[PDB]
């Protein structure tokens, strides 16, 4: 009768034990263990769940471990039952947000302790991570929990929670990745760089599971980063009164005006000037996450300690394709071979919208640099570059100013375009040097120069071929001078003619090009 | 006290093309039904729900938001007035809820309310879904405490 | 004491045939003195999320009989029932949706959360709980 | 650069980090050229490239522009040397006296976030200890960041041993015995168990003490032999050892179970050979369990020594030792899962092989699976498997003497003529994890299900349909039990690995037959997303055959999504405009009828849509349809190079959104 009577008060006994008396807690721990061994359901999951729910310190966690050690020799499979019961209760109205956050962080400590060490977990074989992998699915919504503490605890737990024998089902992977990206952006919104480490680690650990996982992670992440929301974080964007004064001041006559054209006086005229600073750092955080995801670990430790790991051409491919679809879903000019210059005339409108999107969102330049890191991805990212070049060409023509620096942003955009192409290796280094001199040039000079660039690239169409793989280094190489045309030749002649006509202020720079 | 007459011409009012006029008509009918509970009032409240169902089919999303956000809180009033006119209310509410949910996925979102299933200035559709959730909470509460 | 073997059979059960036998027998002597079922409260829960139509139907029948006898046990089945609704097998959820009105009726306290969760599941997963919700709320008046 | 004094170049760069004379674009181009040199194969320049990149990054941070990706790539795995060089570069780059608060905060924040990026606590400590870092960052922020990094420390000590509240030397023999037996139960070491039990026997009478923890269990088959020992001490020791080790095996604690069972082995060796032979059977079972679990499901190669042991043990069967069906079936499953087709029926074909049905069925399965590579249309082993399974599932008595209803098999589990019962073969299969045999048996079972089990002829897709069509004793078989078992096996194989489009299609067809349309679409989308990387590539039609897409049309139409049905229509080789129009006609849409007009990419269906909207008087959507048609991307007159790309892109977008919606 005593055991059966205390069955209804098992939980309060756990609370008394957690109160950490002198020896009453030991006595109640023993009582709980014996009662659990006694009753047929064994109330083991219930006692363990309550203990963890009100657990907040390592001594209580150790009490829980001691109870598990005492019970495991007698019973089996307590962890699945406890996890199911506790998670179901959390989903139900019970387990107040502090309690559930405490439980999640205690579980995080348990899984971390099991992952580390060689004696404690070895003696106590529980496999918290293995059991939790069975419930990875229902943990994902806890990431979007309205309560910041709950979200933090869940993210920390899943940052190290392992995965089942099979990697994961596609639906579960999609749920996890979507939750992770949303959590990542919310964390950037609230905490900033310091607070996103857990989510970044989660995304990384689930990225290298399967290639489809890499594709999904990159696609969702970049698309979200470019979404209307969360983009200012990176780049930035009655009758009473009417009759209280009326009647044309005449009263016995009509009113002056004959109507209104609409609402009138669009009020806002509002500018985005939140802060230039630390947007760089947020972009750096996102860029680091992308670098981690795309860069295959390799493990070879290239060089002694200097050789950086090479980036995945497949990851760069995915980023390029998703960026293309995000910016311009158009595919009319998808022929990777560059059409002639006149063809841009029909495509101006699309070119202009692409240019506007770029001017609005500077982050695209950094993504372009990331893609340039990989050799072959640019060949796929061909339409964006064509559009940007068409926009810059069109704009430069309608420049009446004798100086080029008068239009600030366009100059920087042109310089970045040329430098990115050079780094992407679709240009010889001679033309890569090109971007240095744009500042000290008349507009038509730069326009003809970029026309020459267009001609050269038209001759040398960027294609996946000619990117020769190297066994020594995974980075694919495009060997110049083997394409027949080789160097700029006729186009380098135009470049030389320009610099030689403008020796007035370009003499110092002329020493770069030398003889190609 | 001499405003009950509106139940005469509200049927004529709803027929007007202007979405503004229709939104106003339903809102007015909400409070009239609470204050007066008469067979005519119910015979018009039914037509209100039928018209909302019709406009659900015939309205693009840009106006669907502008026409459903400020009129949905009207439905709890109908439920308060008329327990008989209840299953139709719930059918329309679930229909609009899942049509909005389906529209949500079409274009990437930053909150993705789908995962909220197991539970500022946001996008219109997210606002609409949150509105429907609030209305369902409210109708459940009013039915629980309505005796 | 006389029931001692039955919960042991259930706990040590892992096969559909044996579990179905034990459940059928349990129903047989539940028909007389159904109050004995109070010792199976835990037994029915973890079986509730199974993947067999017959087992789940028996679990529902026993749970609702136990509730009809002892209404004070709703909180015990609340979390497991909520988990059944939340599960994504599209079978347990369907059955729980079918038998939602009776459980909410016997609860009278947490209908606020029950019907909310049912409606959310209906909205996002393409199932129409309109009929069940309408019946439950009409009965609640 | 012409000469090769890259060290002088680096010095000039660090001096420019203060002078600010050089062009930043010049620096960037120089860095690109040096990295080209490094790519050419000059590894010595790698560290030089790193140093110049660090100089460029620090220079840029002064102005506050974005950080180059290449710096992070090089910074993926920093060493002490890299961090020290960066610190020293910063030290020269900034002079505290002639520096503004803006620049000071810039460097402070940059170093703060670099540390946030760091992982190694040693690097954290050194970067914090750098004198410039200390000067720039106030101690409060420094300590806050230090606490933040060290908050990633799981260094918590947990007590593993259970607490023993009983105090030693109680001055009472009864409570002393109680504490001693409590320690015995808690103990796991066989030697300590022996010591405790022998002490108990010594300080008590000759009373059996194995009945001290009722939780302990012993199979009734071996109970007689285990307790049939004259010496109470030895029988209790062996009983407790075997019971505890079996419990450990059940809990999957092979580490301690091995120790306990090995200790029991030596004790039993002095006793009769029968007991030690049973204990060797326990060795074989525990070894199989440890191999399957501890080495993991990814065990690359079994040592095959225990495989030879199992081979001999099965083939010998000489003595009257009580053998367990668990052991027999587990080892047969082990060999089958490891593909020991060499040990086919030819080996030990008749010696007790027919007596034990497990080995018989396993060898037949091996023969029939190796029969598939053979192109000969013999399928004799397949026919044998078909006959044995159909007889197993068939009711022994067609006239149903036991009961009028056909529930004997479902409840009484009798009238089950065959080598196994349905439950027995279910246990056997769940012990399997070999994809090939598993999929072959699933094909057999789904065939048995689909052969005239009901009115509907929704034949489920299957890869190798070689089983006989003829079905003798069709009345005897139970389509209901067939459905239950096939669903169970599908649930088991999905648990094995969801990444199997072949099983996903089967599961989805099962749900479609059951009219669980939501689940059907859910799993079909999972199948497509497994076959292709979440639709980033073109879906192979071999999986999304026209039959599957037709199933999708039916599911969607019954699910009341009459625009999604139209979108799906295009996926066929020939578009079913009849069903497209018949679906668009009705007014009961539930699928955001307007927003989806973007994805539809066939001009004719949009023409139908425009006509319908104009006729029914819905201008707000008529205009959307007109715009969609007017879009230039699609014109039905392009050279089709662009049309196919556009259709592919729209398919990707639609299927991606559709997958997001469900699950």
């Amino acid at each position: 009768p005593f055991l059966d009577a205390l069955k209804n008060h098992v939980g309060e006994l756990c609370g008394e034990t957690l109160r950490l008396e002198r020896k009453r807690f030991l006595w109640q721990h023993q009582l709980l263990g014996l009662l659990s061994v006694y009753t047929r359901p064994s109330c083991g999951p219930e006692a363990l769940g309550h203990l963890l729910s009100r657990a907040r310190s390592p001594e209580e966690l150790s009490l829980a471990t001691q109870l598990y050690a005492g019970l495991v020799v007698s019973l089996s499979g307590l962890l699945p039952l406890a996890f199911r019961s506790c998670l179901a209760r959390v989903h139900a109205g019970t387990l107040q947000p502090p309690f559930t956050a405490r439980f999640l962080r205690n579980l995080a400590l348990l899984v971390g302790w099991e992952q580390q060490g060689g004696e404690g977990p070895a003696a106590l074989g529980a496999h918290f991570g293995e059991s939790a992998s069975a419930h990875l699915s229902d943990l994902a919504p806890l990431l979007l929990h309205p309560e910041e503490e709950v979200a933090e605890a869940a993210a920390s737990l899943l940052a190290i929670c392992p995965f089942p024998s099979e990697a994961l089902s596609p639906s579960q992977l999609l749920g996890l990745v979507r939750a992770g990206v949303h959590r990542f952006f919310a964390s950037l919104r609230l905490h900033g760089p310091p607070g996103v480490a857990s989510a970044c680690q989660l995304l990384t650990r689930l990225s290298q599971t399967s290639p489809a996982g890499l594709k999904a992670v990159l696609q969702l992440l970049v698309e979200g980063a470019l979404h209307r929301g969360n983009t200012e974080l990176f780049g930035g964007q009655t009758n009473r009164r009417h009759t209280a004064a009326v009647p044309g001041p005449g009263g016995i006559w009509s009113v002056f005006h004959a109507g209104v054209i609409g609402r009138g006086l669009k009020p806002p005229k509002f500018v985005q000037s939140r802060n230039q600073q630390e947007v760089i750092y947020n972009t750096q955080s996102l860029l680091s996450l992308l670098v981690h995801c795309c860069s295959a670990p390799g493990g070879t430790e290239c060089g002694e300690c200097w050789g950086a790991p090479i980036l995945s051409p497949e990851a760069a491919k995915a980023v390029a394709v998703t960026l293309v679809e995000s910016v311009c879903p158009d595919a009319a000019g998808a022929e990777l071979a560059w059409p002639p210059e006149e063809h841009a005339r029909a495509t101006v409108e699309r070119d202009l919208r692409i240019g506007r999107r770029f001017r609005e969102q500077p982050l695209l330049f950094e993504l372009l640099k990331l893609v340039a890191a990989a050799p072959p991805a640019l060949c796929y990212c061909s339409v964006l570059l064509r559009g940007l070049l068409a926009a810059l060409l069109g704009h430069w023509e309608a420049s009446r100013h004798p100086d080029t620096t008068h239009s600030p942003w366009h100059l920087e955009a042109s310089c970045t375009l040329v430098a990115v192409m050079a780094e992407g290796s679709l240009l010889p280094p001679a033309l890569g040097n090109m971007h240095e001199v744009f500042s000290q040039l008349a507009p038509f000079e730069v326009r003809l120069l970029l026309l020459s660039v267009w001609g050269f690239l038209r001759e040398h169409g960027p294609l996946p071929q000619k990117f020769i793989f190297q066994s020594e280094r995974g980075r694919f190489i495009r060997d110049f001078s083997r394409e027949g045309g080789g160097e700029g030749g006729p186009h380098l002649a135009v470049l030389h003619s320009v610099l030689h006509r403008n020796i007035d202020r370009l003499g110092l720079f002329s020493g770069r090009f030398q003889a190609p | 006290p001499s405003m009950h007459i509106c139940l005469d011409f509200i049927p004529e009012l709803i027929a007007q093309p202007e979405l503004e006029k229709q939104i106003f008509a339903i809102q007015l009918l909400s409070h009239l039904c609470i204050q007066y509970a008469l067979p005519k009032s119910l015979s018009v409240a039914r037509l209100a729900v039928n018209v909302m169902g019709t406009l659900l089919t015939v309205l693009t999303q840009a106006k669907r938001y502008a026409f459903f956000m400020p009129t949905l809180p009207s439905l709890v009033s109908f439920c308060r007035a008329f327990p008989p006119l209840y299953e139709d209310i719930m059918s329309l509410l679930i229909q609009i809820g899942q049509v909005c949910a389906s529209d949500v996925a079409t274009q990437t979102r930053d909150i993705d309310p789908i995962i909220t299933r197991l539970q500022g200035s946001m996008d219109p559709d997210v606002q609409l879904c949150h509105c429907i959730e609030r209305t369902v909470i409210e109708i459940i509460n009013m039915s629980v405490s309505g005796i | 004491a006389e029931m001692a073997p039955y919960m042991k059979r259930l706990s040590r059960g892992q096969t559909v045939e044996d579990l179905l036998e034990v459940l059928s027998d349990i129903d047989e002597m539940s028909r007389r003195r159904p109050e004995i079922l109070s010792f199976f409260s835990t037994n029915l829960q973890r079986l509730m999320s199974s993947a067999e139509e017959c087992c789940r139907n028996l679990a529902f029948s026993l749970a609702l009989r136990s509730m009809q006898n002892s209404p004070s046990i709703a909180a015990a089945f609340l979390p497991t029932f909520m988990y059944c609704l939340g599960s994504q097998d599209f079978e347990v959820v369907q059955t729980a949706l079918r038998n939602l009105p009776e459980y909410a009726l016997l609860c009278q306290e947490h209908a606020a959360v029950l019907l909310h969760r049912a409606f959310l599941v209906g909205m996002y997963g393409q199932m129409d709980p309109s009929a069940q919700i309408s019946e439950a709320l009409r009965i609640l008046h | 650069l012409r000469s090769g004094n890259y060290q002088e170049v680096i010095q000039i760069f660090i001096e420019d980090n203060l002078t600010l004379s050089l062009p930043v674009q010049f620096r960037q181009s120089v860095l690109r050229e040096l990295f080209k040199k490094a790519q050419q194969g000059n590894e010595a320049l790698d560290e030089i490239c790193f140093k110049v990149c660090a100089c460029n990054t620090v220079r840029d941070i002064l102005e506050g522009r974005t950080i180059s990706v290449q710096f992070n790539q090089l910074f993926l795995r920093p060493n002490k040397e890299k961090i020290d060089f960066l610190l020293e570069v910063c030290s020269r780059s900034v002079n505290l006296e002639k520096a503004s608060e803006s620049l000071k905060g810039n460097m402070a924040a940059f170093l703060k976030n670099v540390c946030l990026g760091l992982e190694d606590l040693q690097y954290v400590f050194m970067i914090s200890s750098h004198e410039l870092f200390i000067t720039l960052l106030k101690d409060e922020e420094r300590k806050l960041l230090v606490d933040q990094m060290r908050k990633r420390s799981p260094r918590v000590n947990l007590c593993i041993k259970p607490v023993t509240s009983f105090y030693d030397i109680p001055a009472s023999a009864s409570v002393n015995i109680g504490q001693l037996e409590h320690q015995l139960i808690l103990s796991v070491d066989p030697w300590r168990i022996r010591q405790i039990l022998i002490e108990l026997h010594g300080m008590t009478s000759e009373r059996q003490f194995w009945t001290v923890s009722n939780k302990w269990e012993v199979p009734s088959v071996y109970s007689g032999v285990i307790l049939g020992i004259k010496d109470n001490l030895t029988r209790d020791l062996v009983y407790i050892l075997m019971a505890k080790g079996l419990h450990c095996s059940t809990v999957k604690d092979f580490s301690h179970a091995k120790q306990l069972f090995a200790a029991c082995l030596e004790l039993v060796t002095e006793f009769s050979p029968k007991l030690r032979q049973v204990m060797l059977n326990e060795m074989l079972l525990l070894d199989i369990h440890t191999h399957e679990a501890g080495t993991g499901q990814a065990g690359e190669r079994p040592p095959s020594d225990l495989i030879s042991r199992v081979r001999g043990y099965l083939e010998m069967r000489l003595p009257d030792i009580p053998l367990r069906q668990v052991i027999a079936e587990e080892c047969v499953a082990f060999m089958l899962n490891w593909r020991e087709n060499e040990y086919l029926t030819l080996q030990v074909p008749a010696f007790l092989l027919q007596s034990n049905p497990y080995v018989k069925l396993g060898q037949l399965l091996a023969a029939t699976c190796k029969e598939l590579p053979g192109p000969k249309e013999s399928r004799r082993t397949a026919k044998d498997l078909w006959e044995v399974v159909v007889q197993i599932c068939s009711v022994s008595s067609q006239h149903k003497r036991g009961n009028d209803g056909r529930v004997s098999l479902i409840k009484q589990r009798e009238s089950t003529l065959g080598i196994m019962y349905r439950s027995e073969l279910l246990s056997f299969i769940k012990k399997l994890r070999e994809p090939l045999v598993l999929t072959i048996i699933l094909s057999l079972f789904v065939k048995l299900h689909n052969v005239r089990e009901d009115i509907v002829n929704d034949i489920t897709a299957e890869h190798i349909s070689i089983w006989p069509s003829s079905i003798p004793n069709l009345q005897s078989v139970d389509f209901e039990a067939v459905a239950i078992t096939v669903k169970e096996l599908v649930r088991y194989t999905l648990s094995i690995n969801p990444n199997n489009h072949s099983w996903l299609i089967i599961q989805a067809d099962i749900y479609f037959a059951t009219n669980q349309y939501s689940a059907a679409l859910h799993y079909y989308l999972q199948a497509g997303a497994v076959c292709s990387d979440f639709f980033n590539k073109a879906v192979p039609p071999d999986v999304y055959t026209d039959q599957v897409i037709k199933r999708m049309i039916k599911c969607c139409s019954l699910l009341n999504c009459h625009t999604q049905v139209a979108i799906l229509c295009q996926f066929l080789r020939e578009i079913d405009y009849k069903t497209a129009f018949k679906s668009l006609q009705e007014q009961n849409s539930h699928d955001a009828m307007d927003s989806y007009y973007d994805y539809i990419w066939d001009v004719t269906i949009l023409e139908y849509l425009t006509y319908l909207h104009h006729k029914r008087g819905e201008t707000d959507k008529r205009q959307i349809a007109i715009k969609a048609i007017g879009q230039t991307e699609l014109n039905a007159s392009n050279p089709e190079e662009v049309l196919q790309l556009a259709a592919q892109r729209r398919k990707k977008k639609f299927l991606q959104a559709m997958a997001k919606l469900y699950f």
